[PDB]
RNA sequence: CCGA
DNA sequence: GCTTGACAAGGCCCGTCCGTTATGGTATAATGGAGGCTGTCACGGATGCA
């Protein structure tokens, strides 16, 4: 569907339970994971309450219950009365999530051990003190009533608390430890009262205190605008990811391939069930206190492994990948699967040089082209009445036929193809070409587009991509075709220009050479006369040649406009001499003729320019 | 000397003396009751014969191992019960005659690791500008590190590996030394007594209580046992032989070498040196100097892994003795060999040091065994690799080659041992030098082999100084290196000189002729490409070489070398028989068309005939990239440095068809295919001839069991092994149900699972070995039978193949011309290859023109020259004068005077093959030695329409082996965004990856010729949404429409 | 582009907040039409990493760098992403708005 | 999972199957469609066709038998014969 | 050091990240400078006096810095010493002056 | 480990 | 264009039947853990300490 915006917030326990709970027609919710079992070892089926359970997450097969008896497709939207598994398609295990109901409150490690550690900001305490209370190393005073030596949010050791028990003072003094104390401290904080106290405190305070008051006030003002409670930073319910995002597949050899998220959830469920067992049978407090600290360290390793304490490792002391580790890095979800993907209808090969081949044309190998254009060939083989379905078309494509090559030749005509060479440092690293079928295995590249790709022919490979839609073919032709990409986008200067052999060939063609002077100083009646004399073998390539040429757009090295000498002729005619020109003009208002000293190679160069441009 | 002598000497030291030290530090063990004692007799340990040899272990995917039996003896403390029994202790893989190991059917080498040597090291770190403060570090072979400190006030602070700083007087009184001998041992007691007051002076009992307060109920007996267990106990602290040697050397002690523990005299001497360094006497150490770095080969690493496994084994034996109250056991019941086998298998399988072997050619095989890597366990981390550890040190001169190094991210980390280098008994690299007396190079006896004893002491000259024969060093200035500085001195002050001008370089760099006329990066590229050449069908020796080719071919191990004098009596293509004379027939087996690790050929050919005398050391058979007993990696072909019609434009290569029809550059590649008939829960997989949906003539090459025969031709898609598996779901859609209602069509219970040839990969079947458990074999568990198929193919030269010379001049063939179109010489001979002349002066590899001109002179003479590098010691312009003089002498032949022109020396006239006209300028022709590399176009071409997908992301896979797609990374997305092209980018991200309904709809619309519909939400975004929800974040998408907000369901 | 706020008089802009100067000027004019006391500011210069993380979109800032901190401050501030830019529509799967 | 090629092949097979079946008599076409679930997604027995109609299940088996015999004709039915694997 | 892009590109990165270099000292008003130097033996302090105010400002200078001012009309953000300028101080000086 |  | 009767085939369904599986227990005395770092560099906050 369509949506307009995405909003992020803090999840309440009722919202986490709302993601996981699903009701049955009998009147029973099924969303809670209570056992750390995954699948049965004998038959490879998921267990009836666990991390892969079919009552919570859905069936493993399409339209089939767990216990049997509903194997057909005809029972749709029904729930089995014996087992409890809804007879649905098996792709709901990508979406359906569950939850774990904790026996003790736990803190989210993102809000405690981050920077700037919003829990200690909102609680107005130091980070080491809150980290000492949460991990059961110190107490805190929740009720400071009837004491002068005790105050609110004051930390005590175990010795200081057992020596307070000497006085049994003579009133009700409460203490707390763990995330229960933090949840009770956050639950009794009146947000509007602390906000108006901070606004009444900032106007009359010091300099460095005021920045801390501004930071606490701007943290507190977010909790009133979002209408979220401060005690939601401590977790009572833990959401469980769907089982198809933590898959457990079997390799050829009998060994199972698991993901690291199953071990972390298994540790959380094991320590939760042991904590419930210890609280049921009234164990001593040193054993129940170590079990709550271990559950606290288990939830933190599932969320962010190695953020606070020791990193939980696996088999070869490799750290387990957690819920933030699968998204937070350059191998995470954003940089590896969302901003860049692997694509269909693509291939690659080594590149060779492509002379006697135009620009906007790439040489595409034939065995590469039957694979990339396979559904377009399959469509044409049915439209021409050769075959009738996809199976006969695929059979004739793989078996080899001379009909397939003519079909592919008439299919790839006018279909542009994008070429790419890594690294793609700028825009000209992806350009579109019109393919022609070459024989061999390398891709033939035109030599003028090689500085745009930074590509030479000593081992470079290029990827090939085929646009499918008609909007995608019109965009490859009108916006990305290689004959429209002459100018750079960084400067205004042309990228497509001769280089490294055409420059040397044009330098040799138009140079001066005193050794090769055959027929030097001869007079010719224009450009075509000297071009005919060169192909007849009359002159050399660097001979000094006078050319009758009436145009005045002549540019030379160190351009001359001054007259060297003048020889006067009869009938009022002046013969003006230049360094590389000879102009005969009339007396008053006319020019008669003009000769230019040049080489035949310069004449070849200018004839090439003139027949290339004016057409 | 041999070139793989470090591998051979280290494994011989392990088999002779290294394991005995572990078995002697092992014994004896005892129980906690003190009534049983088990001790291992290590000196008489036995080795069983291997179950299979080299080739039968290679083809069975097994190891080449021996069984190791250590005889034990159980003595009894209640009565005179002596129980002696041979006990199996583990499986040790044996080093082959080439210096390699065979682990799971693959050849493997254990590369040499360079680490910091044990001993005491001092450094001088400082503040902003602050005080010159000095710090010590005592490094053992194994155990805790003892460090020392000085601050700006001057406090001597000692610390253990991770702890905070405490005082050296507290450590010294914690040992048990008197305060008398502490300040009576020191040279300057006034500096130490300054720290005595601020830190205080404890008693012997008062000091033991305050280390336990810092290292960890503070007790003195617990801290005494703690420090006795850290530094002074065996089997928890080993200083090592090299550590004792270097610590006696630095601190000038004559302590006995048998003591391998730390003593308080050593700590007193280290305190004395650290205090004396604050009064400007003594020398601070260098961490990158090759006197402080040693090489650990395969003996030490096996010794350490066996130590760890024996620690586990004796823990198991002590637990089994302490639990069992009943006595009178057998020694074979108390020994569990499984941790030692597990440790040895872990070391040989999953180590950074145990590397998959480079077996492309003999040069790559020889170079891989001499690699010196700084990475690994106990070495370095690539993230902790700065610039100074990748720099070239002056102590590397002669010992480590400055040229040969990787070009990738591990540049400067993995080095190569130089040619004349050698590792001594303590692990340090030494180089031979000739003595120089009164300005005369001595050269009378063996050289000295200085182990970096030549920096602070000797003036060493290189081996390219001019010197008249049987005489002094000519010239009044000799270039020397001294105190890690280059300088020039008189010849009467020179102490040592090098023995060879190629002492600075490795073997593959010494293969390059005219090396001093090339750039160093191009020499690196030439060495790297020389290690990547494929062995050709008819190998040929170079017309210009250097001289190390025969020794490289002898020490690679691909050459059958004779051992005795004798007369060869019988030679065929598989066997050479010779009776020795100076159990009277030596049979040398000759291997025929075996497969290397890189799918190349390992073939040997006989050279000797029947009935001729044979000297020991004579080459009897030569290998795949070897002919005439010398290394032969490529062929000699006729070059012309000229541009064609854009066909050698930007390092492209134009060749002729003569290199195709004359079988030049034709190589053999053998591929290997393996299939297992596994055991499934639904039934056993069987290998059969009856396959469903397979026609009539697709089974001609299969035998009666469904397997191909030897000598059959296979192409892409042909069946190699027919296999079926019993599918058992049988969930058919209504379309298939109606189509089987109409036309009969009984659906079978098995499905096709046959082994087929991949796309391409045609060839001939040469080996169809089948392994079955009831034939005597034993398999991986869960597999009934295993079939292994070897397919060989002859690959000719092709457009798109890579081609290179010895000077870093690579290139891709882009056109193959006929010989009537190739340019030709004034005797009518056409050119084999045209190279672009613009690739020479920009890349600055001038030695290829020297090599081609000298090879062409040797072609016109017929002499096969050999020139050592750095030949300018014999005069100015020596290479140029040699080349042009030999070209003149080749042109003085009675029929060949067109070979050399005195007006333009290196060039002659070349005619065009198409028109007959000569080119306008003379062209440099020659005979170059070109190579064919492993990078062929058949292994590079790949294409995908639609294949498999990933598990969670549901995006296409990657890789050629799994029909994967190309990655359209983030830079390509930026390039498409810098254009317009919003629709190309949208179809690249949705209907070509991880949108399954869009995939099906796009394929159906293309096949039926209609418009492709609009895509939906991609699959990986929903995965990200579920992951962010499972982290505990209430993230949701919303939609606004006519004054209404509603949460949208993206899972739909 | 940005500016730092101090003297937060009669405005919903606490000190320390990085706002664009055009937005502070629009708020100052549209509250100076009511004759109220405006907000002072001092201009700041950010680097290319701090200006990338101080954008209005948490999806782009989370996909760029420091995903945990950006997602924590976005979850506590309760902010919305209105999908205005090239990087968000690539992640969503839509046509880019260029 | 199932490839997009198998999806498009079975969809073209479904379209060609419906276009072949709607050429014969309208009664036998829907009998064959309700028999194998080409419209309901539920394969039914012979009697429940007799409750869709009221004529009982013995005529239904003869109807589907002669419909299969008409679709098994060699002439004008080989468009579906290429899907034979 | 050597001149190539390996040494020029860290300058680009520290310019685009708006970092602060080690040595920098700019003016804080727009005065009319007249140089006074008595002894250059590792002790130089630059004297400069304004036009509008009676109280003058003379920026003190530690010995490793030098002087580039030879006498001109010094404006607000002018650089008096040698060293890499930081744009934070330029923005601060201009805003605090105007 | 190598290639661009 | 249907209809009734014979001949079998095969899913549901409720008994035993034996292999698997969960659970409880064992009585000399035993009472604080092995096990690696120790060669990267630079910047920005956040303590923390004199
Ligand atoms: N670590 C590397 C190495 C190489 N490249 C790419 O590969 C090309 C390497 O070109 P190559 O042909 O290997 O070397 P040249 O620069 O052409 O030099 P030469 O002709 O001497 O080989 C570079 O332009 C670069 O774009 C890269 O992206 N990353
Ligand atoms: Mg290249
Ligand atoms: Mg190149
Ligand atoms: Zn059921």
């Amino acid at each position: 569907p369509r949506f307009d915006y995405v909003k992020i917030a803090i999840a309440s326990p009722e919202r986490i339970r709302q993601w996981g709970e699903r009701t049955l027609p009998n009147g029973t919710v099924v969303g809670e994971v209570t056992k750390p079992e995954t699948i049965n070892y004998r038959t490879l089926k998921p267990e009836m309450d666990g991390l892969f359970c079919e009552k919570i997450f859905g069936p493993s097969k399409d339209w089939e219950c767990w216990c049997g008896k509903y194997k057909r497709v005809r029972h749709r939207g029904i729930v089995c009365e014996r087992c409890g598994v809804e007879v649905t398609e098996s792709r709901v295990r990508r979406h359906r999530m569950g939850y774990i109901k904790l026996a003790a409150p736990v803190t989210h490690v993102w809000y405690l051990k981050g920077i700037p550690s919003y829990l200690s900001i909102l609680l107005d305490m130091a980070l080491r003190d809150v980290e000492q209370i949460v991990y059961f190393n110190a107490y805190v005073v929740l009720n400071p009533g009837n004491a002068s030596n005790l105050q609110y949010k004051q930390l005590l050791t175990e010795d200081q608390w057992v020596e307070i028990e000497d006085q049994i003072e003579l009133e009700g003094i409460e203490v707390g430890i763990g995330a229960e104390a933090v949840q009770r401290l956050l639950a009794e904080l009146q947000l509007e009262e602390v906000a108006e106290k901070l606004r009444e405190e900032i106007l009359a305070s010091k300099g460095q205190k005021r920045a801390k008051l501004i930071k606490r006030l701007r943290v507190i003002d977010n909790f009133i605008a979002t209408h979220s409670q401060a005690e939601w930073m401590t977790l009572d319910v833990i959401p469980v990811i769907p089982p198809d995002l933590r898959p457990m597949v079997q390799l050829d050899g009998g060994r199972f391939a698991t993901s690291d998220l199953n071990d972390l959830y298994r540790r959380v469920i094991n320590r939760n069930n042991r904590l419930a067992r210890l609280q049921e049978i009234l164990a001593p407090e040193i054993i129940v206190r170590n079990e709550k600290r271990m559950l606290q360290e288990a939830v933190d390793a599932l969320i962010d492994n190695g953020r606070r304490g020791r990193t939980v490792v696996g088999a070869n002391n490799r750290a387990l990948k957690s819920l933030s580790d699968i998204i937070e890095g350059k191998q995470g979800r954003f940089r590896q699967n969302l901003l860049g993907k692997r694509v269909d209808y693509s291939g690659r090969s080594v590149i060779v040089v492509g002379p006697n081949l135009k620009i906007y044309q790439c040489g595409l190998p034939r065995e590469m082209a039957i694979e990339l254009f396979q559904p377009f060939v399959i469509h044409r083989l049915i439209k021409l009445g050769i075959v009738n379905n996809i199976k006969a078309a695929k059979k004739l494509i793989l078996k080899g036929d001379p009909q397939i090559w003519s079909v592919l030749e008439e299919v790839i005509t006018g279909h542009p193809v994008m070429l790419n060479r890594a690294p793609t440092l700028h825009r000209l690293g992806i350009q579109a070409f019109e393919p022609i079928l070459v024989e061999g295995r390398a891709i033939q590249l035109h030599p003028l587009v090689c500085p745009a790709f930074n590509a030479d022919f000593d081992g470079d490979q290029m990827a090939v991509h085929v646009p499918l839609s008609l909007e995608a073919q019109c965009e490859a032709r009108l916006l990305m075709l290689a004959c429209h990409n002459v100018l750079s986008p960084a400067t205004g200067k042309p990228i497509v220009a001769p280089s490294q052999d055409m420059v040397l060939g044009c330098y040799y063609l138009t140079a001066e050479n005193p050794n090769a002077q055959k027929g030097a100083g001869r007079y010719f009646a224009g450009i075509e006369d000297a071009l005919r004399a060169y192909d007849h073998g009359q002159v050399d390539l660097h001979s000094q040649i006078w050319i009758r040429h009436l145009d005045e757009d002549v540019v030379t090295e160190k351009p001359d406009t001054e007259v060297i000498k003048t020889e006067d002729l009869g009938d009022g005619t002046v013969m003006k001499y230049y360094r590389e020109r000879k102009i005969r003009e009339g007396v008053d208002g006319e020019i008669i003729t003009q000769y230019i000293q040049t080489t035949p190679g310069r004449i070849i160069y200018n004839k090439t320019i003139a027949e290339a441009l004016v057409f | 000397p041999d070139l793989i002598e470090i591998q051979h000497a280290s494994f011989h030291w392990f088999l002779e003396e290294g394991l005995i030290e572990e078995l002697n530090s092992f014994s004896p063990i005892s129980d906690y009751t003190g009534k049983l004692e088990l001790h291992f007799l290590g000196k008489d340990y036995k080795l069983k014969q291997p179950k299979y040899d080299v080739d039968e272990s290679k083809r069975r995917d097994a190891s080449y191992s021996v069984q190791m039996y250590v005889p034990t003896r159980l003595i009894n403390k209640e009565t005179g019960e002596i129980k002696e029994q041979e006990v199996f202790i583990g499986d040790l893989p044996l080093m082959t005659e080439r210096g390699t190991f065979i682990i799971n059917g693959a050849e493997r080498v254990i590369v040499n690791q360079i680490v910091r040597s044990p001993g005491v090291y001092y450094k001088k770190e400082l503040d902003k500008n602050g005080r010159r403060t000095y710090s010590a570090s005592l490094i053992p072979n194994r155990g805790a590190w003892l460090k020392f400190e000085t601050d700006k006030n001057g406090l001597v602070y000692v610390r253990i590996d991770k702890t905070r700083k405490l005082s050296a007087q507290v450590l010294l009184k914690a040992i048990g030394l008197s305060d008398n001998e502490i300040l009576d041992s020191l040279s300057h007691p006034e500096f130490y007594q300054k720290t005595l007051d601020k830190e205080g002076n404890p008693t012997e009992e008062e000091a033991l209580v305050e280390l336990y307060k810092k290292l960890r109920p503070p007790t003195v007996s617990g801290g005494q046992q703690l420090l006795e267990s850290r530094f002074f106990d065996p089997k928890r602290y080993d200083l090592g032989r090299v550590g004792r040697y270097k610590l006696n050397k630095k601190l000038r002690l004559n302590e006995a070498d048998t003591t391998r523990v730390l003593t308080p005299q050593d700590i007193l001497a280290a305190i004395n040196y650290l205090i004396n360094l604050e009064f400007d006497v003594g020398t601070t150490d260098d961490i990158d100097h090759l006197g402080n770095r040693r090489v650990r080969s395969v003996g030490e690493l096996l010794q350490n892994q066996i130590r760890v496994g024996l620690n586990r084994l004796e823990r198991i034996i002590r637990e089994r003795m302490t639990v069992s109250e009943s006595d009178a056991l057998t020694p074979a019941s108390l020994v569990n060999p499984k941790p030692l086998v597990a440790a040895i298998k872990e070391f040989f399988g999953s180590s950074q040091l145990s590397q998959f072997m480079d077996q492309t050619n003999p040069l790559a095989e020889l170079t891989h065994k001499r690699r010196i890597s700084a990475l690994g366990p106990g070495g370095l981390t690539r993230e902790r690799a700065g610039f100074a550890v990748r720099d070239i040190h002056p102590s590397h001169h002669g010992r480590i080659c400055p040229v040969e190094t990787p070009e990738g991210p591990n540049a400067g980390l993995i080095g190569s041992l130089a040619t004349c280098a050698r590792v001594n008994d303590y692990g340090f690299i030494e180089t031979p030098y000739f003595r120089v007396e009164s300005g005369r190079v001595r050269k009378d006896l063996d050289p000295v082999y200085l182990t970096a004893d030549e920096e602070d002491d000797m003036r060493v000259a290189p081996g390219d100084i001019p010197t008249d024969e049987e005489g002094n060093i000519i010239g009044e200035s000799v270039p020397i290196r001294y105190r890690q500085e280059f300088s020039t001195t008189s010849p009467e002050q020179v102490d040592y000189v090098a023995v060879s001008p190629v002492q600075i370089i490795s073997v593959a760099t010494s293969m390059i002729p005219f090396l001093e006329h090339d750039d160093a990066n191009r020499a690196l590229m030439g060495s790297n490409m020389q290690r990547q050449a494929v062995p050709l069908l008819r190998p040929e020796r170079p017309l210009v070489g250097t001289g190390l080719e025969a020794q490289a071919a002898r020490d690679s191990g691909m050459v059958i070398v004779s051992r005795t004098h004798g007369i060869v009596t019988y030679v065929d293509a598989t066997e050479i028989r010779v009776q020795p004379h100076s159990g009277e027939e030596i049979v040398y087996p000759i291997q025929k068309y075996q497969r290397s690790n890189q799918d190349t050929c390992l073939n040997q050919r006989p050279l000797v005939y029947a009935g001729e005398d044979v000297v020991p050391g004579q080459v009897l058979a030569d290998g795949s990239a070897t002919e005439g007993g010398e290394l032969a990696l490529g062929q000699n072909i006729l070059v012309a440095y000229m541009p064609w019609e854009g066909y050698n434009y930007e390092d492209a290569i134009l060749i002729s068809e003569r290199l195709v029809y004359d079988d030049v550059y034709t190589s053999i590649h053998i591929e290997k295919f393996e299939i297992e008939a596994r055991q499934t829960k639904l039934g056993p997989e069987e290998i059969t001839r009856e396959i469903p949906n397979v026609g009539e003539d697709a089974l001609r090459n299969l035998d009666e069991h469904g397997i191909i025969r030897i000598g059959a031709w296979v192409e892409s898609g042909d069946i190699l092994v027919g296999k079926v598996t019993p599918k058992g779901e049988a969930d058919q859609p209504p379309e298939e149900k109606l189509l089987r209602a109409i036309f009969g069509e009984k659906a079978r219970d098995v499905r096709d699972n046959s082994l087929r040839v991949p796309n391409g990969e045609k060839g001939r079947v040469v080996d169809v070995r089948v392994f079955t458990r009831e034939k005597g074999d034993e398999l991986p568990p869960g597999a009934n039978m295993v079939v292994r198929i070897y397919v060989a193919q002859k690959r000719k030269i092709q457009v798109g193949d890579k081609m290179a010379g010895r000077h870093g001049n690579k290139g891709i063939i882009s056109r193959i011309l006929p010989i009537e179109d190739m340019p030709y010489l004034p005797d009518g001979r056409p050119i084999d290859i045209a190279l672009n002349p613009l690739g020479v002066p920009s890349r600055m590899n001038v030695g290829q023109v020297f090599e081609c001109l000298l090879g062409w002179a040797g072609e016109n003479l017929g002499v096969r020259f050999k020139i050592t590098p750095f030949d300018e010691m014999y005069g100015e312009e020596a290479s140029r004068d040699t080349v042009h003089g030999l070209l003149e002498e080749a042109s003085q032949r009675p029929n060949k005077d067109w070979v050399f022109n005195e007006n333009h020396p290196g060039k002659i006239q070349v005619f065009d093959g198409r028109t007959g006209e000569p080119f306008d300028r003379p062209i440099t022709v020659g005979q170059a030695y070109m190579l064919k590399l492993v990078h062929l176009v058949d292994d590079k071409i790949h294409a995908r329409s639609t294949g498999p997908y990933s598990l969670v992301t549901q995006q296409p896979l990657g890789g050629k082996a799994q029909q994967g797609g190309q990655r359209f990374g983030e830079m390509e997305v930026w390039a498409l965004e810098a254009y317009g092209a919003a629709y190309i980018l949208q179809e690249l991200l949705t209907v070509k990856s991880d949108d399954m309904q869009g995939r099906n709809e796009a394929l159906n619309a293309i096949v039926k010729g209609k418009s492709i519909p609009r895509p939906g939400t991609p699959e990986s975004f929903k995965v990200l949404m579920r992951e962010l929800q499972s982290l505990g974040l209430d993230i949701a998408a919303h939609k606004v429409q006519l004054s209404e907000d509603g949460e949208s369901a993206d899972a739909e | 582009a940005k500016v730092r706020i101090d003297d937060g008089g009669d405005t919903t802009m606490l000190p320390g907040e990085l706002v664009e100067l055009r937005q502070v000027e629009q708020v100052n004019e549209a509250m100076g039409i009511t004759g109220s006391a405006p907000a002072r500011y001092t201009p700041v210069l950010l680097g290319i990493t701090k200006a990338s993380l101080n954008t209005d979109s948490f999806i782009s800032a989370a996909s760029f760098q420091e995903t945990t901190r950006v997602l924590t401050e976005a979850a506590i501030e309760g902010k919305s992403d209105w999908l205005r830019g090239l990087k968000e529509n690539v992640i969503i799967g839509r046509l880019i708005p260029a | 999972g199932e490839t997009p090629e198998d999806e498009v092949s079975k969809n073209l097979l479904r379209e060609d199957l419906e276009n072949v079946l709607d050429t014969l008599s309208p009664r036998e076409r829907d009998v064959l469609r309700l028999r194998y679930g080409l419209d309901d997604g539920r394969m039914k027995t012979l009697e429940e066709i007799g409750q869709i109609f009221n004529v009982t299940r013995e005529r239904i088996r003869q109807i589907e038998a002669k419909a299969l015999r008409k679709l098994r004709h060699p002439n004008r039915n080989s468009i579906l014969k290429e899907y034979i694997r | 050091k050597t001149g190539d892009i390996v040494q020029g590109l860290p300058r680009i990165e520290e310019l685009l990240e708006a970092r602060k270099p080690k040595e920098a000292c700019v003016l804080a008003r727009a005065p009319g400078v007249c140089q006074v130097e008595y002894l250059e033996d590792e002790s130089v302090d630059i004297k400069v006096v304004e036009d509008d105010g009676t109280v003058s400002e003379y920026p003190l200078l530690p010995g490793q810095n030098a002087m580039v001012t030879d006498g001109q009309r010094i404006d607000v953000g002018h650089a008096l010493t040698d060293g890499y300028n930081n744009p934070h101080e330029i923005l601060d000086v201009f805003f605090s002056y105007y």
